[PDB]
């Protein structure tokens, strides 16, 4: 997973 | 209009789509924190 | 990575890609794709209301409805961002983009959020704009987010859109630029983010039809090759600057 924001 | 109704239907359709990717977005997210 | 510049109704070319990325990315993205562009019918969101300021209303009254409204439109999670937002365009045409915004009535993400919070607050004189800017590191990639500073009456706060709760809204409780920054800074390490780049604008004038654009980087600091004694230091001297003098545009 990416963390976005 | 067409084009009215044309974005009544899209406007219905990203708010059903954001609402899944909202989802999807927080198991993920517990996904990984739980790794 | 998109973006509509094809205005509303979205023509076919954009509206295809948007499917065809959350397609790619949602684990049951041909079931859940079909399933909602073939629904026979679909319900109407409900649209609501753009905030109007009331004498009813404090300051953070004003600025709790203007972002109660931006939650409301919802982040945009679709990977297409609706409104095209050039950073550089003259406050005017940024502010139309706005105006458009509360018509259509559509997700927004963080730098949409941030001209939405321009026109909302282009009333109220007393309130100053100037928008925060955060490079940051997770896991091998860079991530750029930015909110809107706000400072009224000695304090400190913020408006904005994110995916987290904790990087966008911030109340007009902290007595200094720093405190601010650093509330940000330690809400990033809640999500194992470590901020790279800072970045200041000045204030926003209130004028809705300015053909200035907005400057976003009157201040950069490298704050990850930073001591904290030293980041504060330049941020206090550059916001006293703000509330003081009238700077030259870095630009």
């Amino acid at each position: 997973e990416g963390e976005e924001y | 209009s067409a084009q009215q109704e044309l974005k009544q239907r899209q406007r219905a359709e990203i708010y059903a789509l954001n609402r899944v990717m909202t989802e999807l977005e927080q198991q993920q997210f517990d996904e990984f924190c739980k790794q | 990575f998109h973006v509509n510049k094809s205005g509303f109704p979205i023509d076919s070319h954009t509206w295809e890609r948007m499917w065809l990325h959350v397609a790619k990315v949602h684990p049951r993205g041909g079931e859940m794709v079909g399933a909602i562009r073939n629904a026979a019918f679909l319900a109407k969101p409900s649209i609501p209301q753009v905030p109007n300021y009331r004498l009813s209303m404090t300051i953070p009254d004003w600025l709790q409805a203007i972002q109660n409204y931006m939650k409301t439109l919802q982040y945009n999670h679709t990977g297409t961002q609706f409104f095209e937002i050039r950073k550089m365009r003259p406050l005017s045409g940024l502010m139309e983009t706005a105006k458009e915004m509360t018509r259509e009535s559509l997700p927004i993400k963080a730098l949409e959020a941030v001209i939405l919070g321009i026109y909302l607050t282009n009333g109220q004189p007393s309130i100053e704009r100037f928008p925060i800017s955060f490079k940051t590191y997770f896991s091998g990639n860079y991530f750029h987010h930015v909110v809107l500073g706000i400072y009224c009456n000695g304090y400190y706060g913020s408006l904005g859109m994110s995916r987290r709760a904790e990087l966008m809204d911030k109340p007009l409780t902290f007595r200094t630029l720093s405190d601010l920054v650093f509330d940000f800074e330690d809400s990033y390490k809640k999500y194992l983010h470590t901020v790279k780049k800072v970045k200041i604008g000045l204030y926003v004038p209130h004028e809705p039809h300015s053909f200035q654009p907005i400057e976003w980087k009157q201040l950069v600091l490298n704050v990850s090759k930073m001591l904290r004694a030293d980041i504060r230091k330049e941020l206090e001297k550059y916001a006293r600057d703000m509330r003081m003098k009238i700077l030259k545009p870095a630009s």
